[PDB]
């Protein structure tokens, strides 16, 4: 009877041949590689929810506007009174490397920035405004503009 | 000398499923009240 | 580029003729199609007043 | 003194919790309220490293 | 700067 | 031939998925052949220096 | 244990 | 892989 | 018994 | 740390 | 002396596809308000 | 059964 | 004096924020007040370096 | 252990 | 004092019930009152060892 | 695998 | 039966 | 007679 | 611990 | 001294589709409630 | 590649 | 297996 | 002018 | 380290 | 770091 | 290409 013995060590070996240690070993490996993985290299950037005026007076500088690769960042727009302001249209400088989802109504534009490091610039055309605003588009910078306060130099139909 | 690498073969088969067993995630339901 | 007008307007001649083949078939297909869904489109339900 | 406590940590920034319910977001140099300046960020052990010889941890009731 | 994962004792 | 596929590169073989054999022929040119072919330093090559 | 990250830190800070 | 985890 | 860190660190014998 | 399930007396 | 060669097939395939990933500009777009 | 718990556990937390 | 943090870099254009609520925009060579001239921008630290030894950074709050 | 730069810096050995 | 049961056990986390009522989970290292820190959480055998000796098993009534 | 199981 | 139940159980018992 | 923990225990020869 | 459907006497 | 040449190219089967997953990002979406 | 990232 | 079933 | 990623000490 | 032009100049060896 | 930059920066100024 | 770039 000694045939039955040997072969079921056989078996145990064949049939479940990574034993319990083994398989909690995989797993281990599997687990620190996919975080070593998920890791973002370097520190990553600090999520930040800024506020800036925008000036409109010639010669001053467009907005900068800091992005992320795969996030979200909400730009709303306000008047000197701080009421919201609606946008009438927008258009997007190099949509390859931005995306901007926007509801036709409300004055928030949330982008993701969709490649890593290629930056560009934006045009949104406002509800009371002849001169519309533009901002440059930075992604990967020490830093996420998380969601921004532009305080527009004009005055919104809600004051 | 042959048993090594017979026995990397099975279970590098056995991984293989073991890891595909890992990174399946099956998406939660939504049952909405009558 | 190494070619000539021989075997250019021949072979141009074989493709076209496929794909006119194609179209002639989608528009005999396209027939039926249309037939067979405006027996459907009979049988469908639509919406009589504008508001819900 | 106010006492925070991690929670979340990956490789690079971490977000901690005070007692006082602030929240902030720290990366390898960053000055923290009387720990200083954090020396390092170990992320799997979810530990804080500070230059005050302070060490941040997840809260005992968290973690 | 330190990716710790790929840590060594 | 090579002056051929490399004007329709857009296209197979030397584009779409190629495979490695057609895609390492695509990449080299072609040698001078009657360069290569010396006989006294073959011959010294075949003789012992001694 | 951490005194092998960190004397990584140094020596890479160090060596430009 | 360290051994404060 | 193996950690977490994926090195496997073991006893030698112990029984109970 | 510890998996039992790999472990031996 | 034909590693060079070799990594001159390598280096110009994908010299190539940086370059033609460059060329690409794509068109930009609007989004009119309701 | 839990001594070789205990001993591999600290033979880990010693050897990082 | 006034004190102007870095707002964002990149190779060559680099956009900064002050005290005062400015926006500036610099290259390799740019007249900055106060801190003379840029004698470089090392984008992937985000770091200025000017002419009169002044060190322009990421705000301690922003980075 | 490896930088950000993409050159390797490690420690040579530190336990604890 | 106040008697805990393992209401249930995984490796790792183990989440305990008292005479209390009181509802609890607790890791490798965690403070227990009374007890003191856990010291290992065998899942297996549904058995938990802290720090004063005491071995916290699952209740009687319902293993 | 323990033997006060 | 009942008696080399109780021996094969107190084997394993005793041994870990 | 097997255990739970997959180790193979048994007595050696009993009967009632 | 004892399945003695696993038994031999 | 085949190991090398057959490890790196286990190596480049694994790298390239590494690096084809962190190319990937995905888009956003936007639920609109009622 | 600079060592003051 | 038993001989008291 | 200075591409910096294109730096080596 | 190259410029825009075409032509590449470097430092020699510069540590910090 | 930055020193190799103000050599390289310096070396192509001076040589056009 | 020249230095005063």
């Amino acid at each position: 009877e000694v045939i039955d013995k040997k072969a079921f060590k056989d078996m145990t070996r064949n049939l479940y041949p990574l034993n319990p240690e083994q398989v909690v070993k995989l797993k281990q490996i599997y687990e620190t590689s996919e975080y070593a993985k998920a890791a973002t290299p370097g520190t990553p950037p600090k999520p930040t929810a800024t506020s800036q005026f925008v000036n409109l007076s010639p010669g001053s500088t467009p907005p900068v506007i800091r992005l992320s690769q795969g996030f979200v960042s909400s730009l709303v727009f306000l008047d000197s009174t701080g009421a919201p302001w609606p946008i009438a249209a927008y258009d997007l400088g190099d949509p390859s490397s931005f995306n901007i989802q926007w509801d036709k109504t409300s004055n928030t534009l949330m982008i993701q920035a969709t490649k890593l490091y290629n930056y560009g610039n934006l045009a949104v055309r406002l509800r009371g405004l002849n001169t519309p605003v533009m901002l440059t588009l930075i992604p990967g910078q020490k830093a996420v503009d998380y969601r921004v306060d532009l305080r527009v130099q004009g005055y919104g139909p809600n004051a | 000398q042959q048993e090594i690498q017979q026995r990397t073969s099975d279970m590098l088969t056995a991984a293989t499923q073991l890891v595909q067993d890992w990174k399946q995630v099956e998406t939660q339901v939504y049952t909405e009240g009558t | 580029a190494g070619y000539n007008e021989v075997q250019q307007k021949q072979a141009a001649a074989t493709l076209s003729s496929y794909f006119n083949n194609l179209r002639v078939y989608a528009a005999q297909t396209s027939v039926g199609v249309s037939n067979l869904y405006y027996i459907l489109s009979k049988r469908l339900p639509q919406n009589m007043s504008a508001d819900q | 003194r106010i006492i925070y406590y991690i929670q979340a940590v990956i490789p690079g920034r971490a977000w901690l919790i005070g007692s006082n319910g602030s929240t902030l977001t720290v990366r390898e140099g960053s000055k923290i309220p009387g720990y200083g300046m954090v020396k390092l960020i170990d992320s799997l052990q979810g530990r804080i490293l500070t230059s005050s010889g302070q060490v941040i941890k997840f809260s005992q009731e968290d973690s | 700067c330190v990716s710790m994962i790929g840590g060594s004792r | 031939q090579r002056d051929l596929y490399l004007s329709q590169s857009k296209s197979p073989p030397c584009g779409g998925n190629p495979t490695p054999e057609m895609n390492t022929f695509c990449r080299t040119a072609i040698p001078d052949f009657i360069s290569t072919v010396n006989f006294v330093k073959k011959q010294n090559d075949d003789t012992p220096k001694d | 244990c951490t005194d092998a990250a960190l004397a990584a830190l140094e020596y890479h800070k160090s060596n430009a | 892989p360290f051994g404060a985890d | 018994r193996v950690s977490i860190g994926g090195t496997v660190y073991t006893a030698k014998k112990y029984d109970d």
